[PDB]
C-alpha cells in the first residue's frame, strides 16, 4: 500500500527574531518508508539537519521529524521539501509563523 | 494512571543494495527511550532517554542479541510473505511490528499486543485473549494455522503478563520524575480574517506532555466537531506536543465560540475564546 | 524487555 505523507513545518517555540529556536518539518502518516525531507532558508538546503528514528502509528504509517536549530529574522524564508513514491515532484511546504 | 510500554519494529528489504535494513524503537507512554538500527556503525540496542543510562552492559548485551535474532526472523519473513503472496522477486517490501503492554491504575496488565503488517497492511495480530490470532488474509491464515498447532500464543501471554509489565515498572522508576510529569498545555486563540466576509479561529495548545489532547470548538453550548479543522499532534522536539484545531465563522461573531482543551495535566479543562 | 517472536512466519 501507498500513503502520501502529511508535512507540517513549524518552530519549536514562537518565532522572535533574533532569539535561537528550532525550525521542525514533521511528516506522518505515510507508505513507505523511503522519504527524502530537506529543510530550506531561502531556497538553499540546510545542512546540519537530524531527525527522529523511524516510527509509525496504530495504522502502520510512518512518522518523522526533521529539525535543526536556527534563529528566523523578518526576512529570512524557511521551508521543508519532500519527495516520496507517491509525489510526482517535490512538494515545498513553506513555514507560515502562524500555522 | 495507565502506562504503556510499546516497541515500534520495521524491515524494508532493499533487493540488490544489501541486507533489509532493521529498525527497532522503544516507548514509555509518549516517551522514546531506545533503539536498534541495524545500519548504524556498531548496531546494537541503545539508550535514547537519559534515565537509561542507568542500565548496566548485561542488559544491553541481552537486548542487542534479541534484536539480532528478530532480525534473521525478520529477512526470513520477508522472503516467506513473497512466496504466500506469490509476489516478483527484486520488489523492495515492508514488514513491521508492534508488541507491548498497556497496564491500568494497579499498575498490572491491561491489554497485551504483538501484531505485524506487510507492506503497510494488517497481516497477523494477537487478540486481546492473548490466545487467538486475528489473520487479516488468506495468506495470514496459512501462518494462523502453524502458530495455532505450537501453543506460540501461550509464550507471548506468558511475556506480556509477566517480564513485560516487570520491565515497564522498572523504567516508570528509572525515569520517574519526567515520566509521571505532566506539562500542560499553554493555549491562546488567534484571528485571521479569510474575506471580507468570514474570519479563521485557530485554538492552539502547546508545550504539553503526553501527547493526548482534546481540542474542540463550541457554539452556544455544542460541539462544532463538524466544522472544525483538525491537524495531527505533533512534537515539539523536546519532549512535548503542539496542536492546534481551526473554524471559520463570520465576521463579528467570533465572540460567540469557545475552544475547549482537555488534557491530563488539567484537572479542569480549559474554556477559551478570542 | 524486547521479546523474540518465535515461530516462524
Amino acid at each position: 500500500i501507498q500513503r502520501t505523507p502529511k508535512i507540517q513545518v513549524y518552530s519549536r517555540h514562537p518565532a522572535e527574531n533574533g532569539k535561537s529556536n528550532f525550525l521542525n518539518c514533521y511528516v506522518s502518516g505515510f507508505h513507505p518508508s523511503d522519504i527524502e525531507v530537506d529543510l530550506l532558508k531561502n531556497g538553499e538546503r540546510i545542512e546540519k539537519v537530524e531527525h527522529s528514528d523511524l516510527s509509525f502509528s496504530k495504522d502502520w504509517s510512518f512518522y518523522l521529524l526533521y529539525y535543526t536549530e536556527f534563529t528566523p529574522t523578518e526576512k529570512d524564508e524557511y521551508a521543508c521539501r519532500v519527495n516520496h513514491v507517491t509525489l510526482s515532484q517535490p512538494k515545498i511546504v513553506k513555514w507560515d509563523r502562524d500555522m | 494512571g495507565p502506562h504503556s510500554l510499546r516497541y515500534f519494529v520495521t524491515a524494508v528489504s532493499r533487493p540488490g543494495l544489501g541486507e533489509p535494513r532493521f529498525i527497532a524503537v522503544g516507548y514509555v507512554d509518549d516517551t522514546q527511550f531506545v533503539r536498534f538500527d541495524s545500519d548504524a556503525d556498531n548496531p546494537r540496542f541503545e539508550p535514547r532517554a537519559p534515565w537509561m543510562e542507568q542500565e548496566g552492559p548485561e542488559y544491553w548485551e541481552e537486548q542487542t542479541q534479541r534484536a539480532k535474532s528478530d532480525e534473521q526472523w525478520f529477512r526470513v519473513s520477508l522472503r516467506t510473505a513473497q512466496r504466500y503472496y506469490n509476489q516478483s522477486k527484486g520488489g523492495s517490501h515492508t514488514f513491521q511490528r508492534m508488541f507491548g503492554c498497556d497496564v491500568g491504575s494497579d499498575w498490572r496488565l491491561l491489554r497485551g499486543y504483538q501484531q505485524f503488517a506487510y507492506d503497510g497492511r494488517d497481516y497477523i495480530a494477537l487478540n486481546e485473549d492473548l490466545k487467538t490470532w486475528t489473520a487479516a488474509d488468506t495468506a495470514a491464515l496459512i501462518t494462523r494455522r502453524k502458530w495455532e498447532q505450537a501453543g506460540d500464543a501461550e509464550y507471548y501471554r506468558a511475556y506480556l503478563e509477566g517480564e513485560c509489565v516487570e520491565w515497564l515498572r522498572r523504567y516508570l522508576e528509572l525515569g520517574n520524575e519526567t515520566l509521571l510529569r505532566t506539562d500542560s498545555p499553554k493555549a491562546h486563540v488567534t484571528y485571521h480574517p479569510r474575506s471580507q466576509v468570514d474570519v479563521t479561529l485557530r485554538c492552539w495548545a502547546l508545550g504539553f506532555y503526553p501527547a493526548d489532547i482534546t481540542l474542540t470548538w463550541q457554539l452556544n453550548g455544542e460541539d462544532l466537531t463538524q466544522d472544525m479543522e483538525l491537524v495531527e499532534t505533533r512534537p515539539a522536539g523536546d519532549g512535548t506536543f503542539q496542536k492546534w484545531a481551526a473554524v471559520v465563522v463570520p465576521l463579528g461573531k467570533e465572540q460567540n465560540y469557545t475552544c475547549h482543551v482537555h488534557h491530563k495535566g488539567l484537572p479542569e479543562p480549559l474554556t477559551l475564546r478570542w | 524487555s524486547y521479546v523474540n517472536t518465535n515461530m516462524g512466519l
